């Protein structure tokens, strides 16, 4: 049960991670509640990612002291057992807030042919706040039913878990894995819908030198997507084994291969999770040229 | 020619004659007289009712002379009275044009004034026996955009117009009784008497005019202003006025003496004042600026003593009760707010 | 031939008010300062009101 | 204005009849409705009342789940329905028309009357006396008694004064106890305080005769009081 | 509420019922388009508005294709323009139109400032102010026949002493056009839209209404925040 010269780059990793997502999560909070008063939909959703973010990047730090003195808890479960399901719960609900974000968007852009919107962007708060309470009902069950059983150890703190004998555990985390099955595919297929209807509106014109309809159908729209797919996806596609090997014991060779390819998988979404931020500045013509 | 050149002197004579025996009747200052005084301390308002339901700027207010109701006019198209009390709405008047600019109550509460940018000032007769609001009559002979207007009683209104000239009506038959003339700019803002006997005038040419209802001639002019004015207001006693204007400085004009007595500015302040309102007992001077918010000044010191934040665009209606038990305050972003 | 009535309408406006009664300044003042303090007690603006009487509680 | 009413005519114990009213002259949209009752040789009795828009609808206890009221603004009309109707329904129906806002008077107008005949808590509201016979050229005073105070925490004092002249459908006189009406002379006066309540008339004529009802309007339902006649 | 009498909820629902009939009404001026017109008087923005037709202020209102336009001609007013301007932010077009036969000809009151100057003047006052920094502008470019007519009798060169071109009709459109276009200071926020005015009001319409859709959809995206 030998890890050794794999914490290093953990480490490398998450240090950087911290710091970077650290400022750009302090530089774009007080843009959406600052210079900005009538706030859109978009807008709301935007800065409740961010809020979301926010909670996920304190986590970070715990697990970074983890790793750094020598591979040790020094806190107790409690603490471990409470970070790790914020840390998920976080990363969820971003996910669940970047859905409703391009289910949005297909239907402004699709629907602006005719006529503008109405007053409807009063909804988002509704769902907000329905899609927060759910969560912190889930976290709570979750927190209460994870001490019934104790029989826990003040040394397993981030690591992989024996076994799920006791099954309860990995039963719920088979729900979330086919929850993020049809948002992905509820995103691509807005996100192309999106780009092929732009393209198409900046065809059949030729008299002006209209460019601006076509850098956002293009390089706008496809690249969210390509990085979303290219770096959402492969968590999610090697969670499905997991569960198989947290239900079916073998070797000690493929739990430790199993347990690090999860780990680097891990590593990925944070790194989408601290991207994230930064692709609104440049996206957003008005905040570059205010920034 | 001799003729001109002999007008022109004697108009010369005339101003020069004016201004030394304005400056002869100078001995002190209202500043150093008031000094002895005990300066009052900083004044602490806090809303109370937001009026909620307008969808465009909101232009003009004015206060019903029970102390209770109020009309409210915005670019949206709909004139709304508020029951202050409670927070509801009375009447919803769908307006002909949607540029208005001017709205005002009649002191009896039975008739609207309304108008602004179309030429044709309309009234609005609230007590009907069908149970709905229609309108009674329609002014028309004005050459510019329509100002401001305001009631003499159930038969008599003055209007002010953009086509420099202000005009007395007649509801019952429709024509306009006097017209007084003079001014070279545009007329912005007008204010009445409390024994509705004289009217003030503010005009865009840095110019203040006192007129006379009986009579119908111009009887004061007052100056020093840098700017266009855009507001007026007669003190409680009416023996002065304040004027408001665009360089972020307000005057006070006495009629007696016919010269300036305060003046109130900042270094701070670099915006122009949008309304200007007294208090029952003539001590606070409230300004509304398109600074985003309301200043509050003493009137017998010039000194600042309170700062009205809350509202997120211009500031373009201020209105006080009758009692003095609140201030109504209203801007672009189509809210209103009760400050007490 | 037209400006001349123009000159004269505003000669005879310029001497019509430059034939008015003046006062002293510091007899406004005093006046202005005798309402202000009469005045005083009736202004629930400057004088905070008990929340007893306030309509707008 | 005018409002025109009519579905009376006899009929047997077990049969169920529709009266129907149309109005003419004023927004029909924007007035509650109510329907009144008064009983032969007797006095008035409220019986249901709508809501602009259909929004509240209240009914009598008496009638309460028998009696339908039905609102059509298209058509400017009011329907009652009723079911089942037994020997004590025998009376004149009115529709009246109130509009519910700050300053408003309601109960304006009373409509005209339409004759049912049948073949074979709650405040109280007294009147003082029951006949009182006068001349021409002096005061009259009627008094009148609630068994609950009718002063709100507002000020307000929800008391209303009719009159029927003989053959001449009900009108009103004063509203809120204190604010005199459109169309009656300055002579009339209403005052009191607490639960008594006085009405003054001073330099009476000859047609100047009918029965003078105090009505409550403080909760739902409202009652009506006794009559009080006046002979010349 | 408890505290309320049988008299203040009446008022509540009235109160209720007017606020449901404001946000029903608000929802309907919402889905029109407001164009402001302007130019230089006798333009020709009166044969303009006869093209596409259905005291201070002349209203227009008129429908095309499921869409509804209402217009806004102030040319009748004769006051300060800085006092009422404001009370046009929210427009969605301003209309500028521009005559291409008053080159030669000068003002009535003084012959040393041209006809085109004042115009030129006019747009580079109206492109620049601080409230339309972000709201479209349609130049219309009218009386090009009569202007095709005479401009062989009179070379460019009088108007503009610094033109050396070909002296015919396209490049004296170009040039005029460029000129035109050169005045925006922006060129980031808002655009030009320059069209030749024919004798069919089909095309007039058809570039009208291309024009604004065009507008509203860069706006909406803009508002989405992918552009
Ligand atoms: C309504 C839907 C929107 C809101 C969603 C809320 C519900 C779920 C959101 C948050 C749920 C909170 C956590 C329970 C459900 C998901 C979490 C889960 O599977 O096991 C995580 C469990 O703690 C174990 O964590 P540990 O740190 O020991 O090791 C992990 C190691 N990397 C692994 O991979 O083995």
């Amino acid at each position: 049960m030998d890890e050794k010269l794999l914490s290093t780059v953990l480490t490398t990793s998450y240090s950087v991670i911290f710091i970077v997502g650290l400022v750009g999560n302090i530089i774009a909070l007080y843009v959406f509640l600052g210079i900005h008063r009538k706030r859109n939909s978009i807008q709301i959703y935007l800065l409740n990612v961010a809020i979301a973010d926010l909670l996920l990047i304190f986590c970070l730090p715990f697990r970074i002291m983890y790793h750094i003195n020598q591979n040790k808890w020094t806190l107790g479960v409690i603490l471990c057992k409470v970070v790790g399901t914020l840390f998920y719960m976080n990363m969820y609900i971003s996910i669940i807030l970047l859905g409703f974000i391009s289910l949005d968007r297909y239907i402004k852009i699709n629907r602006s042919i005719q006529q503008r919107k109405a007053i409807t962007t009063k909804q988002s708060i509704y769902v907000c706040c329905i899609v927060w309470m759910l969560a912190l009902g889930g976290f709570l069950t979750m927190i209460i039913l994870t001490l019934k059983k104790g029989g826990h150890n003040s040394t397993m703190c981030f690591h992989y878990r024996d076994k799920h004998n006791a099954k309860g555990e990995a039963i719920f985390n088979f729900i979330l894995v086919v929850m993020f099955w049809l948002i992905f595919l509820l995103i691509i297929l807005s996100y192309i819908k999106i780009g092929k209807n732009l393209l198409r509106i900046s065809k059949r014109r030729s008299k002006f030198p209209n460019s601006g309809k076509y850098a956002t159908t293009a390089r706008n729209s496809f690249i969210v997507l390509i990085i979303f797919t290219i770096c959402f996806v492969p968590y999610h596609a090697f969670r499905f084994i997991y569960i198989s090997s947290q239900l079916n014991v073998s070797s000690c060779y493929w739990k430790e291969i199993v347990h690090k390819t999860n780990e680097i998988m891990l590593v990925l979404s944070s790194f989408n999770s601290c991207l994230d931020p930064v692709m609104y500045f440049l996206m957003s013509s008005n905040i570059r040229k205010i920034m | 020619g001799s003729e001109l050149d002999q007008l022109r002197q004697e108009a010369e004579q005339l101003k020069n004659q004016i201004r030394d025996a304005r400056k002869a009747c100078a001995d002190a200052t209202l500043s150093q007289i008031t000094n002895n005084i005990d300066p009052v301390g900083r004044i602490q308002m806090r809303t109370r009712r937001t009026l909620r339901g307008h969808l465009a700027k909101i232009y003009a207010m004015h206060w019903g002379t029970d102390s209770r109701l109020l009309v409210s006019a915005s670019q949206d198209g709909k004139l709304i009275i508020w029951d202050s009390y409670t927070t509801n709405k009375v009447h919803a008047i769908p307006l002909r044009s949607s540029w208005v600019m001017t709205c005002a109550y009649a002191p009896s509460g039975n008739y609207v004034a309304c108008g602004g940018l179309d030429n044709i000032c309309s009234i609005y007769n609230l007590k009907t026996r069908e149970g709905n609001v229609r309108v009674s009559r329609e002014l028309a002979g004005h050459t510019g955009y329509l100002s401001c207007c305001r009631f003499l009683d159930d038969n008599q209104i003055v209007t002010s117009s953009g086509d420099t000239t202000c005009a007395l009506w007649d509801i019952e038959t429709g024509q306009q009784t006097t017209t007084f003339t003079g001014h070279t700019g545009d007329v912005m803002s007008l204010s009445l008497a409390p024994d509705t006997r004289l009217f003030v005038s503010g005009a865009c040419d840095a110019s203040a005019k006192l007129w006379d209802v009986r009579e119908g001639m111009c009887r004061q002019t007052f100056t020093g202003h840098e700017s266009d004015i855009n507001a007026i207001c007669f003190f409680p006693n009416g023996n002065a006025f304040a004027t408001g204007s665009d360089d972020a400085t307000c005057r006070l004009f006495d009629l007696r003496a016919d010269q300036e007595l305060m003046t109130y500015s900042h270094d701070n302040i670099i915006c122009g004042i949008t309304s200007v309102s007294f208090s029952k007992s003539g001590r606070l001077l409230l300004a509304g600026y398109d600074d985003f918010n309301c200043n509050v000044w003493d009137a017998l010191k010039a000194d600042r003593a309170g700062v009205l934040a809350g509202h997120d665009n211009r500031v373009s209606c201020l209105g006080v009760t009758d009692d003095g038990m609140a201030v109504a305050t209203g801007s672009w972003d189509s809210f209103l707010k009760i400050w007490n | 031939t037209a400006s001349i009535a123009q000159a004269r309408k505003l000669v005879e406006q310029l001497k019509m008010e430059a034939n008015i009664d003046r006062i002293k300044v510091s007899k406004a003042a005093a006046d202005l300062m005798a309402y202000c303090e009469a005045h005083a007690k009736e202004d629930p603006l400057l004088t905070p009101v008990p929340a007893s009487e306030n309509p707008f509680r | 204005v005018q409002l025109v009413e009519s579905g009376g005519g006899l009929v047997q114990p077990g049969g169920s009849r529709k009266l129907s009213c149309s109005a003419s002259g004023f927004a029909f949209s924007s007035f509650g409705m109510h329907w009144v009752r008064q009983a032969p040789e007797k006095g008035l009795e409220w019986v249901a009342y709508i809501s602009s828009g259909s929004g509240t609808i209240y009914y009598a206890d008496t009638v309460k789940g028998r009696f339908t009221i039905s609102r059509d603004d298209p058509k400017n009309t009011l329907f009652l329905q009723m079911t089942s109707l037994r020997s004590e329904d025998t009376a004149m129906y009115y529709c009246v028309r109130s509009i519910y806002y700050y300053g408003s008077s309601p109960f304006d107008f009373w409509g005209q009357g339409t004759t049912l005949t049948v073949s074979s808590s709650d405040i109280v509201m007294t009147q003082a006396t029951s006949s009182v016979p006068v001349t021409p050229g002096e005061s009259v005073s009627i008094s009148c008694r609630s068994s609950k105070s009718l002063l709100h925490s507002n000020g307000n004092t929800y008391l209303y004064w009719f009159l029927q002249r003989p053959g001449q459908s009900p009108q009103l006189l004063i509203y809120r106890m204190s604010n005199l009406a459109s169309g009656v002379p300055d002579r009339f006066s209403g005052s009191g305080s607490g639960t008594a309540f006085t009405l003054t008339i001073s330099r009476l004529e000859a047609e100047d005769v009918g029965v003078y009802y105090c009505m409550q309007h403080l909760e739902y339902p409202l009652t009506f009081g006794a009559g009080t006649k006046l002979e010349l | 509420g408890c505290t309320l009498s049988a008299e203040d909820k009446a008022a509540v629902e009235r109160s209720k019922m007017i606020d449901r009939n404001l946000r029903e009404d608000g929802e309907k001026a919402a889905r029109e388009v407001k164009l402001l017109l302007l130019g230089a008087g006798e333009s020709g923005k009166s044969t303009i508005v006869k093209q596409m037709k259905i005291t201070g202020i002349v209203e227009t209102h008129f429908t095309f294709k499921d869409l509804h336009f209402k217009m806004f001609d102030v040319g009748g007013q004769r006051s300060e323009r800085k006092k009422w301007i404001h009370c046009f932010e929210g427009v969605t077009a301003i209309i500028f139109c521009v005559a291409l036969s008053d080159y030669d000809l000068v003002l009535a009151e003084d012959e040393e400032m041209n006809r085109m100057h004042e115009s030129m003047k006019l747009f580079d006052s109206i492109c620049n102010n601080k409230w339309f920094t972000d709201t479209s502008i349609i130049l219309f470019l009218n009386k090009k026949d009569l202007f095709e007519e005479k401009i062989k009798k009179s070379p460019l060169t009088i108007c503009y002493p610094e033109y050396a071109g070909s002296n015919t009709y396209e490049e004296a459109a170009a040039y005029i056009q460029c000129q035109f276009e050169d005045l925006n200071k922006r060129k980031d926020t808002k655009e030009i839209y320059t069209h030749f005015t024919c004798a069919t009001d089909t095309k007039n319409v058809q570039f009208v209404f291309d024009a604004v859709t065009d507008v509203i959809i860069k706006n909406n995206l803009k508002d989405c925040g992918l552009f």
